[PDB]
């Protein structure tokens, strides 16, 4: 069952990637922003910032240098801050890159290399494994978790006193159909007899809230009596 | 431009007015932000519509003092992340 | 903190304020306002991302069953008022008085005076009043499903049943809680009151929040007084200039007042891109932090306030939040 539903998972997520379009945004977005960043960069270059025209070889064969210091000064003052507003943006969006790549090695080393136990890290529900594949300067992260869903109503309490005792589940909860009583863990419905090798005895029963008298079965008394 | 300011259908929000989309009765998920909890989308025949943004279904747990819930079966789920 | 005051400049108001001439030599230096412009509303895009990124964790609305029979516990402090038009604890009410915010910018101060040149406050995407919402839900899921609903269907459980698990959780066997249920709830009923007495009697507690908004409001306003200075000529209003010299060597003041103005405005456009980057990290602290010490019952130690940790409540605060951890 668990290996049909991983292989139909695994076919979803291909067939998934492959209709979406919209899926790798976030990758592509920066590669565009670079992009936009650079072709900005060179329409710098058209801008007369004031001067007689943007061509410095047509300044060079219309003026005498006493006039094309003043023309050129302005063209020299123009493009060297474009040029620094291009290195400070570029600046501050490697600062970025290298936040989310440190985000990216932290990922691998806990989701794929051990199995964390972080809610909500490696993908929604109680995760599994994880699994990676490269993009384009980029990872991408399978996660395999575990979701349950399909719930049913049980009456509880909290102990059972048995012989003026109470008794505690060594692990699990106590559940009722509504006639009996079980001892389950917390995640899969399983019934199991509450015996004295799944409990056990701590105190008497008049303090605790809501304890309801049931009996314990002993796996001792029927082997000797 | 004048050809949209004649309008019959102009709707005044906590960020201004709007001009040219038609307000609703209902609630969806956002589309396209406009803020203060308006977003507009193209839908149906077919316009612009505003709304106020739905932030989802509504739900209510049945609490009591002794009643649980329980899980019986599960499913295996396999999500992509890109970074 | 969660996200600044989203803010929006326009060059040719701010620069050439209604001057033709001086709009017809700022084309001469090409596209640095459509920079400017952009990388502004980067910044606007990125605030509500951010908000969206904390706060939008689930899906579903949870309620409150209108009974309170707790065990013994008593969270009268955290949940909704129905006696409000705004749907707060009182302890919201108490973040909501706390800190004074600023920057009206109401339909028609200094605020007029910022408004009258080219800068404009973006209203948020989402309201007081959703926040707000998504809080109490958060708080419902909480209070009654325990963490299974951080990864899937809600399951009801109840409450002291939970904190057996909670206290099952550090390493304490759970028959601790069981024979001292009356002690607990107490314990927790007096700390959640010294909280509240507590940020009620101390006035610089928010401080974290506060000077977020002050310093914006610093570097918005220095921005204004970058207007009245001259910058080496002979008067800094342009109209003066216009009403005084021929055009053909006008050119020459108004060059030098482009020269200044566009300066400093890049000057505060690269400030707030840094401000920018650390809200943003702090935002992916919180978004952290709210995945984990809600949803789910995190071992880090200290990550979750000091000692072992058992719980926590999220509330809202004006551009943030704040955490109760239940130690
Ligand atoms: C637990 O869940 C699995 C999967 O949802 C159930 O398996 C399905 O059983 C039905 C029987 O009518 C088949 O038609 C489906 O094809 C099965 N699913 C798969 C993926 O093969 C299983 O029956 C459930 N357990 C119980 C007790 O109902
Ligand atoms: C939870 O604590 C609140 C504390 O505010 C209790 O509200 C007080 O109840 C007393 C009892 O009459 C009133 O005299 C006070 O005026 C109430 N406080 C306020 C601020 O109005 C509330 O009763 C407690 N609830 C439970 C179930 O114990
Ligand atoms: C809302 C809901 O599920 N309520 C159920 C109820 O129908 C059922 O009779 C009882 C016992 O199983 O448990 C609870
Ligand atoms: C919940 C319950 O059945 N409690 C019983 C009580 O009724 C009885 O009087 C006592 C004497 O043995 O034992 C216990
Ligand atoms: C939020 C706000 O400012 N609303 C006002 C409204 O009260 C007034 O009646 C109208 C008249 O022009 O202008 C607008
Ligand atoms: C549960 O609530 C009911 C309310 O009808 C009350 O009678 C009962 O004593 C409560 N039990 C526990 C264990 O809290």
């Amino acid at each position: 069952l668990i290996a049909n539903q991983f292989n139909s998972a695994i076919g979803k997520i291909q067939d998934s990637l492959s209709s979406t379009p919209s899926a790798l945004g976030k990758l592509q977005d920066v590669v565009n922003q670079n992009a936009q960043a650079l072709n900005t960069l060179v329409k710098q270059l058209s801008s007369n910032f004031g001067a007689i025209s943007s061509v410095l070889n047509d300044i060079l064969s219309r003026l005498d240098p006493p006039e094309a210091e003043v023309q050129i000064d302005r063209l020299i003052t123009g493009r060297l801050q474009s040029l620094q507003t291009y290195v400070t943006q570029q600046l501050i969006r490697a600062a970025e890159i290298r936040a989310s790549a440190n985000l990216a090695a932290t990922k691998m080393s806990e989701c794929v290399l051990g199995q964390s136990k972080r809610v909500d890290f490696c993908g929604k529900g109680y995760h599994l494994m994880s699994f990676p594949q490269s993009a384009p300067h980029g990872v991408v992260f399978l996660h395999v978790t575990y979701v349950p869903a399909q719930e049913k109503n049980f009456t509880t309490a909290p102990a059972i006193c048995h012989d003026g005792k109470a008794h505690f589940p060594r692990e699990g909860v106590f559940v009722s159909n509504g006639t009996h009583w079980f001892v389950t863990q917390r995640n899969f419905y399983e019934p199991q007899i509450i015996t004295t090798d799944n409990t056990f005895v701590s105190g008497n029963c008049d303090v605790v809230i809501g304890i309801v008298n049931n009996t314990v079965y002993d796996p001792l008394q029927p082997e000797l009596d | 431009w004048r050809v949209y300011s004649t309008g019959s259908n102009v709707f005044q929000t906590r960020a201004g007015c709007l001009i040219g989309a038609e307000h609703v009765n209902n609630s969806y998920e956002c589309d396209i932000p406009i803020g203060a909890g308006i977003c507009a989308s193209y839908q149906t025949s077919q316009s612009i519509i505003a709304y106020t943004m739905s932030l989802g279904a509504e739900n209510s747990v049945a609490y009591s003092n002794n009643s649980i819930a329980i899980p019986t079966n599960f499913t295996i789920s396999v999500t992509t992340e890109i970074l | 903190p969660v996200s600044m005051t989203k803010t929006s400049v326009d060059c040719t108001m701010y620069i050439c304020g209604d001057s033709t001439e001086c709009s017809n030599l700022l084309l001469q230096y090409g596209s640095f306002c459509t920079q400017l412009n952009r990388a502004l509303t980067g910044i606007a895009v990125e605030q509500d991302k951010n908000t969206q990124e904390v706060f939008a964790q689930v899906k579903q609305i949870y309620k409150t069953p209108p009974i309170k029979d707790f065990g013994g516990f008593n969270f009268s402090q955290i949940l909704p008022d129905p006696s409000k038009p705004s749907k707060r604890s009182p302890i919201e009410d108490l973040l909501f008085n706390k800190v004074t915010l600023a920057d009206a910018g109401f339909i028609k101060d200094l605020i007029c005076a910022q408004k009258f040149n080219g800068l404009t406050v973006l209203p948020p995407l989402l309201t007081d009043e959703m926040i707000a919402q998504y809080t109490s839900a958060l708080l419902a899921g909480t209070i009654t499903s325990g963490w299974t609903f951080g990864a899937g269907p809600a399951l009801q459980i109840p409450f002291p049943m939970q904190m057996a698990y909670r206290f099952n959780g550090i390493g304490v066997t759970q028959n601790v809680l069981y024979e001292n249920q009356k002690l607990i709830a107490n314990q927790f009923n007096s700390a959640i009151g010294k909280i509240q007495d507590s940020l009620s009697s101390t006035p610089s507690a928010l401080g974290k929040l506060q000077d977020v908004v002050n310093q914006n409001a610093q570097a918005l306003n220095t921005l204004v007084k970058q207007l009245s200075s001259n910058f080496g000529a002979i008067s800094s209003v342009l109209n003066d200039i216009l009403s005084r010299l021929d055009p053909p060597e006008a050119e020459v003041q108004i060059d030098r007042l482009i020269t200044g103005r566009l300066q400093s405005l890049q000057t505060y456009v690269t400030q707030q891109l840094i401000r920018a980057a650390e809200i943003r990290a702090s935002a992916n602290l919180a978004a952290t932090k709210m995945s984990e010490c809600v949803l789910g019952q995190s071992k880090r130690v200290d990550f979750c306030g000091k000692g072992y940790h058992l719980m926590s409540f999220p509330q809202s605060a004006p551009h943030g939040v704040v955490f109760l951890h239940v130690t």
